[PDB]
């Protein structure tokens, strides 16, 4: 039935910037009053910031504020902080004395632009415990870097690997606004013990960093 | 009214 | 004032979910309550509203399969949804949304996974730090949490006493259809001989908890 469209769908802004997110309803909301704004941080439940278009919940910092009339609404973050990294949703109430409906906008992801930071790169051999099971996971960790885009390649005895690895990336850290990334190379025990040099190569811009180990040297 | 319906 | 949820977990396709929230500290007919869901990685979706007057209204997408009720004697509100498909996998919430009133109350949400696959506990392996660091006085260590189903697993370190520098990565679906994740932490290398580091892995869907001490070498 009802729709709500937020704009933009995502944005990047600097700490201290003023941020504005527009919400836009397909009908007039109940009493032209019932619009709230919610904030959802990674792996957390949504948290209400604003209700009744402009009332600020007592648990929320005063840099959040809302405005708007009828069918168009606005959330303003007056001085963006690292911990404001989140997806923001407007929610609207609708209906008559005989109808009751709620609709959510599609969400606006707010990302924090910060200065470039090179990752610390760590490489982990498979544990002896796992090798007994017949499988070998080699993990490469890229810790606390910015920006997010990075190319991570595996090399086993200087042969480039394809199709035997998976990546996972965190969301922006709520304190330093960096990312971390893991890449996991999965081989059988038989494959793992047939080679010596395991290397993970990380490329960002004009720099590549390679971390390696020689199987069984400690 | 606080809510609709 | 709380709104603890119950009734989630692994459900087979074609089956039904039944979810209930028990109001702790007030009467359920005091306020109107919504049911909301969020598929992994997606936005919030309103299922339906039970007005404090007792009339239930549903979004058009959900009217066919959904029934919301309340039991004043039970102090509970209930979502019933049938003919479940994979697209119904989501975290489900009961909440008074507070679009216009100062009161807003949310359950903690429970994941409902619609799948015919069986539950499987994780294997936990150490990601051990090297005895001598090669990263300027910082050591990385962690635990690899492999081959479990369904989600979620939670990881803490030293029973929650260690939070700074922890990264628990989002799980990845493996080609086996089982999940895997890692949780890592960076600590001062000088602490490796002194400080004990234990990852606490909880997989509530299989009623399995694993506590692993991660030692150098």
């Amino acid at each position: 039935d009802i729709q709500m469209t937020q704009s933009p769908s995502s944005l990047s802004a600097s700490v201290g910037d003023r941020v504005t997110i527009t919400c836009r309803a397909s009908q007039s909301v109940w009493r032209n009053k019932n619009v709230a704004w919610y904030q959802q941080k990674p792996g957390k439940a949504p948290k209400r910031l604003i209700y009744a278009i402009a009332s600020l919940y007592s648990g929320v910092p005063s840099r959040f504020s809302g405005s708007g009339s009828g069918t168009d609404f606005t959330l303003t973050i007056s001085s963006l902080q690292p911990e404001d990294f989140a997806t923001y949703y407007c929610v609207g109430h609708y209906g008559s004395e005989n109808d009751a409906y709620y609709a959510f906008g599609q969400g606006t992801k707010v990302e924090i632009k910060r200065t470039v930071a090179a990752p610390s790169v760590f490489i982990f051999p498979p544990s002896d415990e796992q090798l007994k099971s017949g499988t070998a996971s080699v993990v490469c960790l890229l810790n606390n870097f910015y920006p997010r885009e990075a190319k991570v390649s595996w090399y086993v005895d200087n042969a480039l690997q394809s199709g035997n690895s998976q990546e996972s990336v965190t969301e922006q850290d709520s304190k330093d606004s960096t990312y971390s990334l893991s890449s996991t190379l999965t081989l059988s025990k038989a494959d793992y013990e047939k080679h010596k040099v395991y290397a993970c190569e990380v490329t960002q811009g004009t720099t590549s960093v390679t971390k390696s180990f020689n199987r069984g040297e400690c | 009214a606080g809510x609709a319906g | 004032v709380q709104l603890v949820e119950s009734g989630g977990g692994l459900v087979q396709p074609g089956g039904s979910l039944r979810l209930s929230c028990t109001a702790s500290g007030f009467s359920i007919d005091s306020y109107g309550f919504s049911w909301v869901r969020q598929a992994p990685g997606k936005g919030l979706e309103h299922i339906g509203y039970l007005t404090a007057g007792g009339r239930a209204f549903y979004a058009s997408w959900a009217k066919s399969r959904s029934t919301i009720t309340r039991n004043t004697n039970e102090n509970t509100v209930t979502l019933k949804m049938n003919s479940l498909r994979a697209e119904d996998t989501a975290v489900y919430y009961c909440a008074k949304l507070g679009s216009g009133n100062p009161v807003a109350i949310w359950g903690q949400g429970t994941l409902v996974t619609v799948s015919s696959a069986s539950t499987k506990g994780p294997s936990v392996f150490p990601l051990a730090p090297s005895s001598k660091s090669t990263s300027g006085g910082t050591a990385a260590l962690g635990c690899l949490v492999k081959d479990y189903f369904p989600e979620p697993v939670t990881v803490s370190w030293n029973s929650g006493a260690l939070t700074s520098g922890v990264h628990t990565f989002p799980a990845v679906l493996q080609s086996s259809g089982l999940y895997s994740l890692s949780s890592v932490v960076t600590v001062p290398s000088s602490s490796l001989g002194t400080q004990t580091y234990i990852c606490n892995v909880n997989h509530k869907p299989s009623n399995t908890k694993v506590d692993k001490k991660v030692e150098p070498k």
